[PDB]
């Protein structure tokens, strides 16, 4: 049981009590996968229109 | 109408319980993977406690207590009693045990050697026994070098073998008292009024491991006198109480059962703050099997606790009905055989 | 504003569609002239979903009336709410489809479909955010069956990112006009499998049985059958037409109700069945709602399993009690719901009840038992097609036997797909 | 003074953020028109509350917040609400059609059309910061916008603000108050793509909040307003250190330092006490020991789980009200004997404690009674992995039949992204087990 680092001020106070010691991708890579999804989306819509055209 | 699922096909106890629930006409059994259930008869290994008590408008009950493995495993039971202040290492009703890790693999290897060497110098009996949770592999040796070399060949424990056990006069054999304990969702400790004695069929010899291990399976294979004295090498309480009154001038309730009820309460009250489900989002009950051994001074010793016990053939009808009455129907009402061990 | 364009094709589609507009105009306080005369402002919060506001605070349905005959649409224009529809939105022919799918889809309807799409385009252009289209039609005739599916196919080509929704009336020998209804239905079903997001399967066999067995009507008329359709259509559009904390739209319904794109045929149900002064309790509404006798698809739910369920309760009631009864149904009959779609039952409550009822409940179920309906249609189709009976009515319009064989195969495949998810 | 920007995405983020800023104004004495009488430095100042509020020349205190939703209905309530005068229209961003509970529709299709606009509006607030700490992101796991667009936003924020922390307040899906059957799909997808971008995430399970409202507040059917007002109290306790003078968790970096030893294990479990119904005339004001003990009761946690069956890595005690350090230490010694608090061997068994003298503020006429002392505990427990296991099991049930997958593929997603997102979750459960082994 030990209280350490007691800081006080007007709005409150804080402290630490110890009980036992111990024993990113770039913007390019984002847009590549984003536009890849829009490409598959556009491919799937083209196939639908091709099916509808038939 | 209530719902329950089955996830332990090998459970001979809850196979009868599931039959009784369907026999009442107010319990419907579902598929093992259906989430909309009121009761779960879960499996032994890796029970999904994290998924229980999350269905809206469904009071869910499970037949196991999460965290009860600390009392039903060899290494954890010894570690529990030593560390728990309630039980303490000065516990008088538990044989002196030590946790031993294999050399191939904390550990208490040197601690076991210290107490062993004292007994040799003190002219006292220095017989010990080694076993583990992976048993059917048990070695009973008087020399410490034999036990440690056998463990090296999982986690094992070594405790003091009862060199002077209580032997029934008509046969000079060793018995093994099994008591069934049911703890419900309210953590009431119910002890079944009926117990069994897995007696041996061979005379105990101080100098072989047939007259030393009183298991029902071992006494059926290694022993040929199976059923010579009592049927199935299983003596019930009514017969064993009479023998005490005729050969020892005492009763089972006073000489033995008082200590048994004390050991049951002490173990279960110790782990109550860790497994209690009073404020939890789901409830738990569980049947336990306690194994005891009595010495010549009529003192009861605790061997181990079973989380998935098997009842005696005669007592299946009465015990499994009692499980439904006080553990299942108490939470799910429909349209005594226990001794309540009161506590705080 | 999430607007919906309504289209009604054929005799059945227009008669059922006209009743639908008659029912919901009353619920929103819109008189046959088109003026609002209600009390609650909740009647106008989402009035734009089905109505266009004209000059002088006039509300005109966003409806398009299509037929190859002038007869039924003349009845609608002379009906109770006939003066509410746009005169421009009456697109009709003169020859008719003759209860022939080929005439509606290939020969006679082809001559009229382009003019219909101009009205569809005119309505869609004036929408702030068009969410999709809903079509009312039967599958056993020629116009609503043949031309309706042609319209759906062409609408999808021009609006591929919009929701296609249909109220499709299935034929039945109990209420039958021609023997070639299984031919028309099987041809239409294949179209609906590919080109609709949600189809409310309204079975005339179910409607007849409800009128006969339940409502105790010896000789049910089409008006009696259409009364059940009006109650169902009002119920299944309650979340669209009235405000709630769900922000219901057609796309959200499709996403949650349809786990596999081809299995989008819903079983509608309604309670209480009406043709009357006693109020109905919440437990009674829930029990009747899941009862097979209140289903509009003539299928036994206990013969299959529910993939997804959407339930709508209407009236002033205890939402706490509604959740009690809905959970009771699921936890009781859990064997009739799939265990691999968690929380597959959705409940919404609307305070405004329908006209003449204090309490009502509407059921929308995607059950695999709907395969019985397609099995029934398929069996009636095969019995004639194996002998090529009445095929000359279709081959004379340019069709080939192979197209019927493909439709039969797609029909049986749909049954196979519904069957595999029942185990 | 170092500023913080709050970002509210989707319906849950906007409405919860609406409740939070309502509570912030009450706590700081800011009126619904942005006027703060207690503020003496007009148009400037580097005080503690300026980390969340900027000041105009006219003395109006404007939140440093951005509200984003792909549908206009929810944010229109903010535009016509009591605190409409707080924000300016640049902060409120709306689309026309929502994501329809589809992660792909909010991430790839509709999110891609609005991601640049949102970043621009965020940059408009970032340029008004002398030193920006990072972002507080409010969103739901279940919603298409709350899951799909947040993950896209978090990816871009890590690129444009790579040196800034990002904290999450995430609404875990619950059937009691739910909106979609595909929420398990969205929850797994958004956690996989945000795991490497979020420094610390506070999960709030709607099941826990629902039960607390029913149990403690005696609410028959809790509404979103009831849930959000309770949630804002937890959020206020967590962010009270950023908005008031203090020394514990004074900046966003300190949340990761004090609560996140392993970067992937950044989901602290929050427990709050006491929750007292205002309908009661006068309830017994609980003591410091009583509210501290309640922190170890599962019924008061924001995620239903069992901390007894899980090792601790860190623990914070954030008290608000009449609390002195002597009481806290006395309570802790009592609790350590009765409760089973097992830390990991590689961490010190200890408690970081912060006390704010100002008692918790409640909405006038609300359901939460005013109390003289409250505590919010932030404990990084491995027991929170139960929530991931529940979520992953529901994911596995639907995905075994590929149910509803076609809706995501139709927006450009690949079926392999589901398995990739799921395998990451399997690894996350493995990491939790490796730390909580006995
Ligand atoms: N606590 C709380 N949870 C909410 C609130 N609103 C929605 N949710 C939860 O959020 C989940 C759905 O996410 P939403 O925020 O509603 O959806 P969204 O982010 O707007 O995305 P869309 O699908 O485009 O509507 C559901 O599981 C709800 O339980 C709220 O106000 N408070
Ligand atoms: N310390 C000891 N002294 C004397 N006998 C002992 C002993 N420890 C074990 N035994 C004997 O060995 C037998 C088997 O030990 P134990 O009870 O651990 O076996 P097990 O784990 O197979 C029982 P269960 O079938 O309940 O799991 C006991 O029944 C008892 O006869
Ligand atoms: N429920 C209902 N079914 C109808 C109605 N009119 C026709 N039907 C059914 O629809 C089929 C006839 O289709 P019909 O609408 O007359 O063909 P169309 O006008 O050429 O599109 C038959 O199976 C009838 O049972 C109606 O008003 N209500
Ligand atoms: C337009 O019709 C409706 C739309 C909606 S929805 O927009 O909220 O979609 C959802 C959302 C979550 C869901 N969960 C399940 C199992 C289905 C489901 C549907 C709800 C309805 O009633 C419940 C409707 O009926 C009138
Ligand atoms: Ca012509
Ligand atoms: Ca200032
Ligand atoms: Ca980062
Ligand atoms: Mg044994
Ligand atoms: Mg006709
Ligand atoms: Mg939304």
């Amino acid at each position: 049981m030990e209280v350490i680092e007691l800081n006080k001020c007007t709005s409150g106070q804080s402290f630490e009590v110890i009980l036992k010691p111990p024993s990113d991708p770039s913007l390019e890579e984002i847009q590549k996968k984003l536009e890849a999804a829009e490409e598959r989306r556009k491919y799937q819509e083209a196939e639908l229109l091709k099916h509808l055209a038939e | 109408m209530y719902t329950f699922v089955v996830r332990d096909e090998n459970s001979s106890v809850y196979a009868e319980v599931s039959r009784l629930l369907l026999a009442t006409g107010q319990w419907k059994r579902l598929r093992k993977d259906n989430p909309r259930f009121n009761l779960m008869l879960g499996e032994r290994n890796r029970l999904p406690f994290g998924r229980l008590g999350h269905e809206p408008g469904l009071v869910q009950l499970v037949n196991y207590y999460r965290g009860a493995d600390k009392l039903c495993r060899k290494a954890s039971l010894v570690k529990l009693i030593k560390t728990s202040p309630e039980l303490s290492e000065s516990c008088t009703w538990f044989p002196e045990s030590y946790v031993i890790y294999p050399t191939n693999l904390t550990d208490e290897r040197e601690v076991f050697l210290a107490a062993y060497n004292r007994r040799r110098e003190g002219r006292e009996g220095n017989v010990w026994i080694a076993k583990s949770s992976a048993g059917a592999g048990i070695l009973i040796s008087s020399e410490a070098s034999e036990l440690l070399d056998f463990i090296d060949e999982q986690v094992h424990v070594i405790q003091k073998y009862l060199e002077k056990p209580l032997l029934l006069e008509p046969g000079h054999r060793k018995f093994d008292i099994r008591s069934w304990v049911l703890v419900d969702h309210l953590y009431n400790i119910y002890l079944y009024r009926e117990g069994v004695l897995r007696t041996s069929s061979e005379p105990y010899n101080s100098a072989d491991k047939t007259c030393h291990l009183t298991n029902h399976c071992i006494q059926k294979e290694y022993s040929k006198n199976y059923g010579r004295y009592e049927e199935g090498n299983e003596m019930f309480f009514e017969e064993f109480n009479q023998y005490l009154m005729d050969a020892l001038n005492t009763t089972l309730e006073n000489s033995i059962l008082l200590q048994i009820k004390h050991i049951i309460r002490s173990c279960l009250m110790c782990i109550e703050p860790a497994i209690s489900t009073k404020h939890l989002h789901y409830q738990s009950f569980q049947l336990f099997g306690f194994d005891f051994m009595v010495d010549e001074e009529l003192k009861v010793w605790l061997i181990e606790v079973n989380g998935a016990p098997a009842c005696a053939q005669k007592l299946y009808a009465e015990l499994c009905q009692g499980i439904v009455d006080v553990a299942i129907s108490s939470v799910f009402p429909l349209a005594s055989i226990f001794i309540k061990l009161h506590h705080h | 504003m999430r607007e919906i364009v309504h289209i009604q094709a054929g005799q059945c589609g227009n008669q059922i569609g006209a009743k639908f507009w008659e029912v919901i105009s009353d619920e929103h306080g819109i008189d046959p002239t088109g003026s609002y005369h209600g009390d609650s402002d909740l009647q106008l919060e989402r009035i734009n979903v089905y109505y266009n506001e004209a000059t002088g605070n006039k509300y005109v349905p966003r409806a398009i009336l299509v037929d190859l005959e002038p007869g039924t649409m003349d009845s609608v224009r002379s009906g109770p709410f006939g003066q509410i529809f746009r005169p421009d939105n009456f697109v009709f022919g003169q020859s008719g489809a003759g209860n022939n799918w080929a005439k509606g889809h290939y020969t006679e309807g082809a001559e009229l479909v382009d003019s219909v799409l101009d009205v569809v385009r005119k309505e869609s252009e004036s929408c702030d955010c068009l969410q999709g289209f809903q079509l009312t039609h039967s599958l056993g005739g020629g116009t609503g069956s043949g031309m309706g599916t042609l319209l759906i196919s062409k609408i999808r080509e021009e609006y591929p990112d919009r929701i296609m929704n249909t109220f499709s009336v299935m034929p039945s020998p109990k209420v039958s006009d021609t023997v070639v209804e299984p031919y028309n239905a099987t041809l239409s079903v294949h179209q609906l499998v590919e080109n609709t997001d949600e189809t409310y399967c309204i079975d005339n066999e179910a409607l007849y049985d409800i009128c006969f067995r339940t409502l105790k009507l010896t000789t049910p008329t089409y008006g009696d059958l259409n009364h059940l359709v009006s109650a169902t259509m009002s119920g299944v559009t309650t979340c669209l037409r009235f405000p709630g904390q769900l922000n219901a739209d057609l796309r959200k319904l499709a996403v949650n109700m349809v786990p596999f794109p081809r299995l989008h045929f819903f079983m509608p149900g309604f309670a209480p069945l009406t043709s009357q002064y006693r109020a109905l309790t919440v437990p009674e509404l829930t029990q009747q709602m899941f009862d097979s006798k209140n289903m509009m698809a003539a299928c036994d739910p206990r013969h299959g399993r529910y993939l997804t369920v959407a339930a709508i309760f209407r009236g002033r009631m205890s939402m706490k009690e509604v959740d009690e009864q809905m959970l009771n149904v699921q936890n009781k009959n859990s064997s009739y719901f799939v265990e691999w779609i968690p929380n597959n039952v959705k409940t919404a409550v609307c305070d405004i009840p329908p006209r003449g009822l204090k309490m009502s409940a509407t059921f929308i179920g995607n059950s695999t038992a709907i395969q019985e309906l397609f099995k029934r249609i398929s069996e009636q189709f095969t019995a004639m097609f194996r002998r090529k009976a009445f095929l000359h009515w279709y081959t004379g319009e340019g069709m080939d036997e192979m197209e019927f064989t493909e439709a039969e195969s797609n029909m049986n495949d749909l049954v196979s797909e519904y069957q595999q998810y029942q185990d | 003074m170092r500023e913080c920007i709050s970002i509210h995405v989707g319906q849950a983020g906007v409405q919860i953020g609406n409740a939070c800023w309502e509570l912030y104004c009450l706590e700081h004495g800011i009126q619904p028109d942005g006027q703060m009488p207690s503020d003496k430095t007009i148009g400037g100042g580097d005080d503690s509350f300026n980390t969340f509020f900027s000041e105009t020349g006219a003395g109006k205190h404007v939140p440093r917040a951005v509200f984003v939703d792909l549908e206009p209905t929810v944010i229109d309530e903010v535009r016509t609400g009591t605190y409409r005068q707080l924000f300016h229209p640049e902060q409120l961003i709306t689309g026309k059609e929502d994501a329809a509970n589809n992660y792909a529709r909010g991430h790839y299709t509709i999110g891609k059309e609005i991601i640049d606009l949102v970043l621009d509006r965020i940059r408009k607030l970032a340029d008004q910061c002398t030193g920006l700490q990072g972002f507080l992101v409010f969103h739901s796991f279940g919603g298409g916008t709350g899951s799909g667009f947040t993950s896209l936003l978090m990816e871009r924020l890590s690129v444009d603000y790579g040196k800034k922390s990002k904290l999450e307040f995430s609404i875990y899906p619950a059937p009691q108050v739910s909106t979609a059957v595909v929420e398990p799909y969205n929850s797994i997808l958004t956690t996989h793509t945000t795991l490497e971008h979020s420094d610390c995430a506070f999960m709030v399970d709607n099941e826990a909040i629902y039960d607390i409202c029913r149990r403690n507040l005696d609410i028959e059917r809790p509404t979103y307003t009831n849930l959000n007002r309770l949630i804002s109290q937890i959020v206020s306790s967590i962010t009270a250190s950023l908005r008031f003078d203090g020394a514990l968790n004074v900046d966003l970096t300190e949340f990761q330092t004090n609560l996140v030893p392993y970067p992937r294990i950044h989901f602290p479990l929050a427990t709050y006490a006491p929750v007292i119904s205002a309908e009661k005339a006068y309830h017994e004001q609980l003591s410091v020991a009583e509210i501290t003990n309640a922190c170890f009761e599962p019924a008061n946690q924001m995620v239903k789980c069992d901390p007894r069956h899980g090792k601790y890595m860190a623990c914070c005690l954030l008290y608000r009200g009449d609390v002195v350090p002597k009481d806290v230490n006395a309570a802790i010694a009592t609790i350590k004997t009765k409760r089973s608090i097992q830390f990991v061997d590689w961490c010190p068994t200890g408690f970081k404690v912060g006390i704010n003298y100002q008692p918790p503020t409640v909405v006038p006429g609300g359901d939460l009674a005013k109390v003289q002392r409250a505590v919010c505990m932030l404990s990084n427990t491995t027991a929170i992995a139960e929530a991931w296991a529940r979520l992953d099991h529901k994911f596995d049930l639907m995905y075994a039949k590929r149910a509803f997958v076609h809706w995501y593929v139709g927006e450009g997603m690949e079926e392999g992204e589901f398995s990739e997102a799921r395998e990451d979750m399997a690894a996350l459960e493995k990491d939790y087990e490796e730390v909580g082994v006995d």
